[PDB]
C-alpha cells in the first residue's frame, strides 16, 4: 500500500552550507546536550534530603533547560539553511552524565564553570570551521555564533566565576552557614 | 473617467499649487535685496517643509 | 526618481531634511500609485504590461 | 544670476569607504530595485480575472514593496558615511522585467526563491569586497550586511522554500483545489 | 593585624584575552576617558556669559557624558572576561584638554567631528589588533566593538558632519543671527 506521497523537488541552490561546517555543528549540538544531562545531575545532587541546597538544585535545573534550549537553537539554524532533510537520528545520543556527586556548592560552580569554558571553546572552533573553509566562509553562521552562543558564554562564565570566588572565601571557616545563607540568596531570598 | 477624477486629478491640483508655491517663495529669495538672505532663507525654508510637507 | 532626490538632499554636504522628505512623501505617492493602477487594470480585465507607452 | 549658495567645505577625514566596497553596494542597489520590478510583476499576474489568486498577489506585492526597501537601506548606509554627494542620478535604472507570467503558484514560488538566493550570493560577494580590500577592511558594513541583510535573506529563503514544498506536494492530484485553498491561507482564510 | 582574608583561586582557563588586544583596550579606555574632558571643556566654553550658547553648551555635555559612558562599557568589558584584577590605578589619568576655545559653533562641531573619526580609527585598530593576534582570534570582543562601537561612531560623525554643513552656509553672510538660530534648534526651541 502507499503510504506516503512521491517526493517532490524544488531549487537547491540555496542550500549552501558545507561539510566541515557543518559536522562542528552538529557536534556541537552532541556536546549542548551533554552539558544538559550533566546539569540535571548537578540538580538532582543538590535535591537529596542529605544535601539540601533548594538554591543550587534550581540553579542547576535552570541550566539543564538552558542548555537544551542552546541545542535547540543550533538544530533551528540547520533546518533554516536547508539542512537535516536526512541523518536526523544519529544527531544525538542520551547517555548518563560522567559526573553524578560533588563535595559542596563550590566543586558544583568550578564543575560548571569548567564546563562553560570547555563550550565556549568548542564553538570558537566551530566559529574556526565556519569562516576559514577555503571553498565557503559561512559569513552569517559565524556572525550568528558570535554575537548569540559567545554573547551568552562569556557573561556565563563571569557570573559563575563570581559565584564560586564569593563562596570560596566563606569555606576556610564558615562552610555550613556561608553555604546555607549562599543557597537562600540563591532562591531570592535574604535571611 | 471617474476613477481618474477621484484618485489622481482633485489631488494634483493641490500638489501643483503647493509646488508652485514653493519655487514663488525661492525665487523672491534669490532676487529681493540682491539675494542677501539667500542662504538664511534656504534653512528657514527647509525647516519650514520638515514641519509641512 | 523622485526617491533618488530625496536621497540627494540626505547627503551630507545638502543636509536638507525638509526637501528630502517632500520627495521622499512624491516617491511614496507615486509608488502606492503604482501599484493601484496595477491592480485596476486587473479590475477591468486586461493584464499590465510593464513595457507598454 | 546667483539662484544658489557658494558651497562650504568641513572636515572629509571621517569618510572612509573605498571604491570597490561602494562599486559592489552601489550594484547590489541596483539589484535590490530590479528584485521589486520582478515582484510587481508576480504581483500583477495573480491579479488577473483569469487567474485569481489574490493571496499570491498580496504575497507579491508585499514583497516588491520590501524590496524598495531593501533598496533604500543600502541607500541611506551611504549617505551615513559620507557618500552619494554626487553619482546619484546614475545610482538606478528602471526597466521592465524579464519575466510576466508563471503557469500557476508552485513556479512563482520557485523562481522568487530563486531570485532570492541570487539576492544572498550577490550580498555575501559585497561583504567579501568589503572585508577582504587590502587596504581597509570595512569591519561595520560587512557586520551590517551579515546581520540585516543576509538575517532577512536566510528566513526568507527557508519561508519560500517550505510554502514551495507545501503546495509542490498537491500539484499532481489536485492542482486547483490545492492552489485555491494555500491562496486562501495566504490571506489568513481558513475555509 | 589581619584586615583582609586570605584570598582564594578558582578556575582560571576561562580567562582568554591576549596581550596585543587587552593592551589595545587600556589605550582605548584613555582615549575615551581624553575625549569626555575635551567635550566639558567644549561645554564649559559655549556655557560662557559672552558666548552665550546654552544649545551647543547642551550638546556638547551631552557628549562629555557619553565619552564617560564608553569608557565604562570597555572597562565592564574586560571584567567581564576576568581582566583587571589588577593594574587599575594605571588605566587611566585626568589631564587638562589641549583645546579650551573655539571661534564658534562650526568651529567646535569641526573639532567634534574631526576627535570622533580619530576615535573611529583607534576603534578600528583595536579591532584588528584583536582579530588579527596569531596566538588568538577574539571573535566575540572584535563583534562587540564592531557592532556597538563602531555603530555610534559611523551615526554620530553623519550627525555632527551635517549639523557643520548646515551652519556653516549661514557663515558667510549670517554668522550671529544664523548660530542663533541653530543654537536654539539644538534646545529644540524653534523660534
Ligand atoms: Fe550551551
Ligand atoms: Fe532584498
Ligand atoms: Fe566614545
Amino acid at each position: 500500500t502507499q503510504c506516503n506521497v512521491n517526493p517532490v523537488q524544488i531549487p537547491k541552490d540555496w542550500i549552501t552550507m558545507h561539510r566541515s561546517c557543518r559536522n562542528s555543528m552538529r557536534q556541537q549540538i552532541q556536546m549542548e546536550v551533554g552539558a544538559s544531562l550533566q546539569y540535571l545531575a548537578m540538580g538532582a545532587h543538590f535535591s537529596k534530603d542529605v544535601v539540601n541546597r533548594p538554591g543550587f538544585a534550581q540553579l542547576f535545573f535552570d541550566a539543564a533547560s538552558e542548555e537544551r534550549e542552546h541545542a535547540m537553537k543550533l538544530i533551528e539554524y540547520l533546518l533554516m539553511r536547508g539542512e537535516l532533510t536526512n541523518d536526523v537520528s544519529s544527531l544525538l545520543q542520551v547517555r548518563p552524565p560522567t559526573r553524578s556527586s560533588w563535595k559542596g556548592g563550590v566543586e558544583a560552580l568550578e564543575h560548571a564553570l569548567s564546563m562553560e569554558s570547555d563550550v565556549t571553546k568548542s564553538i570558537r572552533n566551530v566559529i574556526k570551521a565556519c569562516e576559514d573553509d577555503s571553498e565557503f566562509n559561512d559569513y552569517h553562521l559565524v556572525d550568528y555564533l558570535t554575537g548569540d552562543f559567545l554573547e551568552e558564554q562569556y557573561k556565563g562564565q563571569r557570573d559563575l566565576a563570581g559565584k564560586a570566588s564569593t563562596l570560596k572565601k566563606l569555606m576556610d571557616r564558615h562552610e555550613a552557614l556561608g553555604e546555607f545563607i549562599f543557597d537562600k540568596k540563591l532562591l531570592g531570598i535574604d535571611v | 473617467a471617474q476613477y481618474l477624477e477621484e484618485e489622481f486629478i482633485e489631488d494634483h491640483a493641490e500638489k501643483i499649487r503647493t509646488l508652485a508655491g514653493h519655487t514663488s517663495d525661492l525665487k523672491k529669495f534669490i532676487t529681493a535685496n540682491n539675494g542677501h538672505d539667500l542662504s538664511l532663507a534656504l534653512y528657514v525654508f527647509d525647516e519650514y517643509l520638515q514641519k509641512t510637507v | 526618481d523622485y526617491l533618488l532626490s530625496a536621497a540627494y538632499f540626505n547627503n551630507y554636504q545638502t543636509n536638507r531634511a525638509g526637501f528630502s522628505k517632500l520627495f521622499k512623501k512624491l516617491s511614496d505617492e507615486a509608488w502606492s500609485k503604482t501599484i493601484d493602477i496595477i491592480k485596476h487594470v486587473t479590475k477591468r480585465g486586461d493584464k499590465m504590461n510593464f513595457d507598454q507607452h
